[PDB]
RNA sequence: GGAAGUCGGCAAAAUAGAUGCGUAAGUUCGCAAGAAGCAUUGGCUCUGAGGGCAAA
RNA sequence: GAUCUGGUUGAUUCUGCCAGUAGUCAUAUGCUUGUUUCAAGGACUUAGCCAUGCAUGCCUCAGAAUCACUGCAGCAGGAAUCUGCGCAUGGCUCAUUAAAUCAGACGUAAUCUGCCGCAAAAAUCUUGCGGCCGCAAAAUUGGAUAACUUGGCGAAACGCCAAGCUAAUACAUGAACCAACCGGGUGUUCUCCACGUGAGACGCCCAGCGAAUGAAUGACAGUAAAACCAAUGCCUUGCAGUAACACCCAGCAGUGUUGACUCAAUUCAUUCCGUGCGAAAGCCGGCUUGUUCCGGCGUCUUUUGACGAACAACUGCCCUAUCAGCUGGUGAUGGCCGUGUAGUGGACUGCCAUGGCGUUGACGGGAGCGGGGGAUUAGGGUUCGAUUCCGGAGAGGGAGCCUGAGAAAUAGCUACCACUUCUACGGAGGGCAGCAGGCGCGCAAAUUGCCCAAUGUCAAAACAAAACGAUGAGGCAGCGAAAAGAAAUAGAGUUGUUUGUCAUUUCAAUGGGGGAUAUUUAAACCCAUCCAAUAUCGAGUAACAAUUGGAGGACAAGUCUGGUGCCAGCACCCGCGGUAAUUCCAGCUCCAAAAGCGUAUAUUAAUGCUGUUGCUGUUAAAGGGUUCGUAGUUGAACUGUGGGCUGUGCAGGGCCCUUGCAGCCCGUGAAAAAGAAACAAGAAACACGGGAGUGGGUCGCAUGUCAUGCAUGCCAGGGGGCGUCCGUGAUUUUUACUGUGACUAAAGAAGCGUGACUAAAGCAGUCAUUUGACUUGAAUUAGAAAG
RNA sequence: AGUGUGGAGAUCGAAGAUGAUUAGAAACCAUUGUAGUCCACACUGCAAACGAUGACACCCAUGAAUUGGGGAU
């Protein structure tokens, strides 16, 4: 079927090469997944030595990642907006890895209040109801971090961009994490 | 298929089939030695070929050679032990001038004729060839085994040739049993 | 190798000449090898210069070495 | 995979003729590798002789009586390489496996809680699950928690009846090692110096008691003892000394002569 | 069915636009050549590429 | 053994070929064949086509039996059938095949890996009792489905349905307590101190292996003192000492590895939905027979290390230019993000840039599986290698795929093309380049034999006992003048006719062969032993009869014949034959080889007629018509006598000079401690205990004591000297060659030892006669190039 | 020698013509004669293109000469 092996291609001194050997199964290929923007939809894959591989067909949610704060909350994909490689799988919301994606960011709303106090809109979390002791911990978090406006924005709109980070055809998930730096404000650009 | 043993060869006809001074000089070698045809005479020339070969090659290399001196000493004692090589002859430089008639001198059917055993070489490769002498007690029935020199006062009958310990030869059998049945 | 092309994109050719000794007419005849190397920018070698190698996993359908000097 | 072994491919030092078999005991996978072992079936045909068939080894062999490392072994197929030590109740042989002057294996006896003490060098120094330094060695076995100043190189005296390790060597310059590749295999030596070239193999240089100064690479060295006089264990009969092969050829043939 | 009609393919049929690939003998080297031959073609909804002017 | 001879001329000396000559495990063929050992054997051409039978199956103390199976009296066997493992190994063949395969040498830190070795394992709300609650605890789990029975369908099919039971180590579910350390987020919770980096308890949310994503670790190693302020340690009520730590743990890690890691491992946050994880909720044995008995197994996960797999490629590898350009739409060379893979990678999608290879021969074409190796050879070489060991490939041609750890499997499946077989015409089958064996093809190549006795493979498995696994792999025979070793066809006499031939008279001996008390052998056959041990057959034309080519020369052997009469013929070449044939067609003799000898075709030597060693070119074949001229080959000298002293050689013309020893800052300078000058990267200047097995050479008392502090020191200091690691510094030095060494399968070739009766072999065996020595031997080599 | 285009065309002269010789003799001999032969430009690249002797470098015995340049008298 698809193979992997050099036997097809030409030589660099651009010869054709003479096959003597049928094809193998060490060098075979699979087909694509094509993952897209859907409810979960995987099938397995049995691939070799028995371990299986994860053909994710449309996927949802995953875990995204806040970098600078080394929390991962797990969050419902809700666009994909960028694909370096072509325009079509931006168009056809194929879920590929580095591909650029929305999120939802109410987990790291929720989270940023519980942690340091700081509500960005102001079952909802509420500062006030913390006890005396906590806010102690609060100003001591808040001299050591310092947020950032673009990613301060994104939270109060309610929707984050972020990279996938993980194989949706090979480990049947889409993970991610959000933009922040430089890498945020390239994207920023080609989206605008 | 997947049979795993050698099978040399010991001997080579000659390079020019039709020489007179060859062929009487080889039909001398034949009667006075007493061979069956001249292939004998070819198993000794390659013999002696191959020991002339190698030595030619051991004195090439230094005496202080280790090559030289393990296998120039192993050589030595081949010649002797086999009575080729007289035993005060300590250089290798004689094995060079080694003969094809030294070689025959140490066949069984040479050194029985040579010991008064068999009156001629003729009647040595008989005597052998019947099962008549046996060399440290052990029965020989082979006209070219090459004998050393530790092994030549062990040479005799063997004890159980009628020529000696053991019963009556085929003549003196048959012929009781004609009287006996005529009886 | 001695640094023979450095017309691609993060890529040269080196040249590996040597001597072959052929057995029979006791005598020696030039010999010369060709090999795409990966070059890092921190190297920026020219053509003639002299490079060291190091083998690293396939690169591409041609590229096993990887520069590791520029002389 | 495959699972024969032809009688050519075999490896010299078993001394199986090639008249005989058109095969041989394919050594399964274990301890040794199959290029660095004698089968159990091997070592109880053709060396000790106590079978006389094949057929007569797998009698013994699954009848546990053959024990390898205080374990007890059924296959006649088992590797049994080098520096285990091989006890037979029945005859109470406790002989050890050891590489002589001429590279091959020797059955050195061994005494009474000999057997006990038994060497194992360190190929691989790794973390298992919980951060847990364990030591792989020559023979396959993973030491769960080894000494702090063992390193790779090095080899553990190792307990075979309590399952422990009683002391280390360090592999340094002035140490009895014993070489275990090679023509140069079999030879006991005093490390001199060894030259170390990163990524390439390591070169050691040796120079046993006679003062013979002979190299090797420094994965077939194996110490044997913090120095050349005094050893851990028994070795086989020729001390490690290979002398000259004239005067090996000399004396032998003296010998010979001596018995007439 | 296919030139069997007829002096004779007369007459009719047939090929056909554009784009890509490909193209023989022969030759005065210019050609032959649209040689011969394969392939695509619509409608919709998009995505790229190809510019002018002004501003320190 | 480093060798030649015949043919050009009337004769001569050359060049040069033809012919001769020896070998080939080199094929066929013709003639001939008594003994024994050891043997190749449908490769050449048709990877042409094939009947049959067999070749891969497997069970014991240890997964499962209610056979309406057997024997005994519940026990022991146990067919069938589920379950588990294997069938991807072996065995054939050589068609394809030139940056492919392969050889030697390196990688995988770019990966997968059943069986085998050694290890690790604290996740889990279960079950029995009354109405989610309470009590209690050796967990006394649940449905199938095989076999089997009934009905059967079907011509058959290594074809099939429907219904009833019934198991397992088949499938599924699930074990709370017994049972820890460990951290993160918290509570508008309670006790306190002064009036918040405050402290302590308690409630709940997570804190198991592995896998996914992200964050931190996964080390530093080119400086010496003071203030100041906030907080926190201490002494006592201001900084000397001092690991870290706000306890139940006063050192329960400040320290993985490699040459190098984005690796190992640890902590933190989110996640695992069939695509993971039981103590098989398993089996069997022993005694003291035990709600804690002790072993042998077996299995699910995790892990690495062995046996393998796959990929990559450092050097090498035939002929051809009447093959000079090759590749790049639609991948060619590279880059970016991806996808796919077990993994890297243009392997593949999208987008970029024009690259990459070539007269050092690319591209194309032709012949070939590649080595280890065979033949021949003074040396250098030439040639063969389908073929037993290793690597690759295939199973009529193609192509796809399931299962499985591993197959693009073919005595597995699916399809098409060629052929094909059975049929009840509805339909169903086949793949000998496995063994044995047919037809065609050819110049050309064995028996439908015996056996698992050895060697091995698989297997649930030692052998034995109702209890004996499979094996056309393999071993042992039949056929077998491919080839190879030892060897028959006779040995002596007295008389007559110095020896010698011939006719006599005999004499003893062994084998071929006939057999056995028997030996060998799985059983046989073969070899070896014997012809009685009380008792074992046989050679005189020893008919138990040797052939194939020759007799002008090369080339050993005839004035013999007899015919033909340039005919019939011979003759490898030269030649013979036209009526006294050297050659023709026969006898004798003789020659040569001999159980062997001719012929044909290849190949090696001969051949210095392919010449590197090592050819020839005036006239024999052969200098280009002449210049220029790139690749290519070749390329001029020069950094350079080391000196002194003692003794010594037929030295020689105080000096020079061989040999041996001790000195030399070993030119000159400048003083061998230092400094200086030569050098010294294998050096020098810093600088690191997580650098040196406790910081390398050079018996009670200080610390501290809620400490297994049971720990530390017991020279103080300085000075240099060094084994390790890091940084900074030489206006940075390699390669060929040569000497050593490491690495490197056997079979094959040399070679040590070895009276297998010898030899072609093999790695054995020898000795005392002994309840075992030799602590038996199984040496050493070479094996291109490249590394 | 031959080719193309322009010239030139005295001599000689392939082809051709005529006369001899001859068995024959558009062969040798004789008389003529076209293309050529000569020039310019452009082709061709075929010689006993020879010393039947490739180029570069070193050593190499004798006597009489010869051509060009030097030095001495
Ligand atoms: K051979
Ligand atoms: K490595
Ligand atoms: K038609
Ligand atoms: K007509
Ligand atoms: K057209
Ligand atoms: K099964
Ligand atoms: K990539
Ligand atoms: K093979
Ligand atoms: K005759
Ligand atoms: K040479
Ligand atoms: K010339
Ligand atoms: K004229
Ligand atoms: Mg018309
Ligand atoms: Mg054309
Ligand atoms: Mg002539
Ligand atoms: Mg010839
Ligand atoms: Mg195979
Ligand atoms: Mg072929
Ligand atoms: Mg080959
Ligand atoms: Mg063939
Ligand atoms: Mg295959
Ligand atoms: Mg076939
Ligand atoms: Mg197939
Ligand atoms: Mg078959
Ligand atoms: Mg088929
Ligand atoms: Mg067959
Ligand atoms: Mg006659
Ligand atoms: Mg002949
Ligand atoms: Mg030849
Ligand atoms: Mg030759
Ligand atoms: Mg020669
Ligand atoms: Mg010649
Ligand atoms: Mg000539
Ligand atoms: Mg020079
Ligand atoms: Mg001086
Ligand atoms: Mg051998
Ligand atoms: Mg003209
Ligand atoms: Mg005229
Ligand atoms: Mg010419
Ligand atoms: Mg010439
Ligand atoms: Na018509
Ligand atoms: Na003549
Ligand atoms: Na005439
Ligand atoms: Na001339
Ligand atoms: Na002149």
């Amino acid at each position: 079927g698809i193979v992997r092996s050099r036997l097809h291609k030409r030589k660099i001194t651009g010869g054709k090469t003479k096959i003597h050997r049928k094809r193998m199964k060490a060098e075979l290929g699979r087909l694509p997944a094509n993952t897209r923007l859907g409810a979960r939809r995987v099938s397995p894959v049995r691939a070799r030595g028995g371990n299986f591989k994860i053909r994710a067909l449309r996927l949802d949610t995953g875990n995204f990642a806040w970098a600078s704060e080394a929390i991962a909350h797990r969050v419902r994909l809700l666009d994909v907006v960028y694909n370096a490689t072509s325009n079509e799988l931006v168009r056809t919301k194929t879920l590929v890895k580095n591909c650029i994606v929305a999120v939802d960011a109410a987990p790291f709303k929720r989270w940023y209040a519980k942690h340091y106090g700081i509500d960005l809109d102001a079952d909802k979390y509420d500062v006030n109801k913390a006890s005396p002791k906590l806010q102690r911990e609060w100003t001591r978090r808040r001299r050591n971090h310092r947020v950032e406006k673009a990613i301060a924005d994104q939270l109060r709109e309610g929707r984050v961009l972020a990279r996938i980070t993980s194989r949706p055809g090979q480990s049947g998930r889409a993970d991610g994490i959000l933009l922040e730096g430089a890498e945020l404000q390239f994207y920023l650009k080609r989206l605008e | 298929m997947r049979n795993y043993n050698n099978f040399n060869r010991v001997w080579k006809a000659p390079r020019r089939p039709f020489e007179k001074e060859r062929l009487d000089r080889e039909m001398k070698l034949c009667g006075q030695y007493g061979l069956r045809c001249k292939r004998e005479i070819w198993r000794v020339n390659m013999t002696l070929s191959k020991m002339r070969r190698t030595a030619r090659l051991l004195l090439t290399l230094p005496e202080n050679h280790p090559r030289r001196l393990l296998e120039g000493s192993a050589i030595m004692r081949r010649c002797h032990e086999y009575g080729f090589l007289d035993e005060e002859k300590d250089k290798l430089d004689y094995v060079l001038s080694l003969t094809v008639p030294d070689i025959l001198e140490r066949r069984l059917q040479t050194i029985v004729f040579k010991a008064g055993l068999a009156k001629s070489v003729h009647h040595a490769r008989v005597l052998i060839q019947q099962r008549h002498i046996a060399v440290a007690k052990q029965i020989v029935t082979i006209p070219s085994f090459i004998v050393r020199v530790s092994s030549e006062r062990h040479i005799a009958f063997a004890d159980a040739s009628p020529f000696g310990n053991g019963r009556t030869g085929r003549v003196k059998r048959v012929r009781a049993k004609a009287a006996k049945r005529h009886a | 190798g001695v640094v023979h092309s450095t017309k691609m994109h993060r890529t040269i050719i080196i040249r590996r000449n040597y001597l072959h000794f052929i057995k029979k007419y006791q005598r020696y005849q030039k010999r010369h090898k060709s090999l795409a190397v990966h070059c890092s920018p921190a190297f920026d070698p020219k053509q003639g210069d002299e490079v060291v190698i190091g083998q690293c996993r396939p690169l591409s359908k041609t590229i096993r070495y990887n520069v590791l000097e520029v002389v | 995979a495959k699972k024969h072994l032809k009688r050519l491919y075999a490896p010299k030092d078993w001394m199986l003729s090639k008249l005989t078999g058109v095969f041989a005991p394919r050594p399964r996978p274990g301890p040794h590798k199959l290029r660095e072992c004698l089968p159990l079936l091997v070592i109880i045909r053709n060396r000790l002789k106590y079978a006389l068939n094949a057929r007569e080894g797998e009698m013994i062999l699954r009848q546990g009586l053959v024990h390898v490392d205080n374990h007890p072994r059924r296959d006649g197929k088992y590797p049994a390489g080098f520096m285990d030590v091989v006890e037979i109740p029945k005859t109470g042989d406790r002989f050890r496996l050891m590489y002589d002057v001429k590279g091959r294996f020797a059955l050195v006896n061994l005494s009474e809680a000999e057997a006990q003490i038994k060497l194992m060098k360190v190929v691989n120094l790794y973390t298992a699950t919980g951060r847990v330094p364990v030591a792989v060695t020559h023979d396959g076995h993973r030491i769960r928690y080894p000494d702090p100043h063992t390193s790779i190189g090095d080899t553990i005296v190792y307990n075979v009846k309590e399952k422990k390790c009683v002391d280390l060597i360090k592999n340094r310059q002035g140490k009895a090692v014993i070489v275990t590749g090679g023509a140069n295999r079999g030879r006991i030596g005093e490390i001199v110096k060894v030259e170390c070239h990163p990524g390439a193999f390591n070169i050691a240089h040796l120079k046993d008691a006679s003062g013979a100064e002979f190299a090797t690479r420094a994965a077939n060295i194996f110490v044997i003892g913090k120095d050349l006089n005094n050893l851990q264990v028994t070795v086989p009969k020729q001390q490690g000394l290979r002398m000259n092969v004239i005067q090996e050829r000399e004396e032998r043939l003296i010998a010979a002569e001596a018995r007439k």
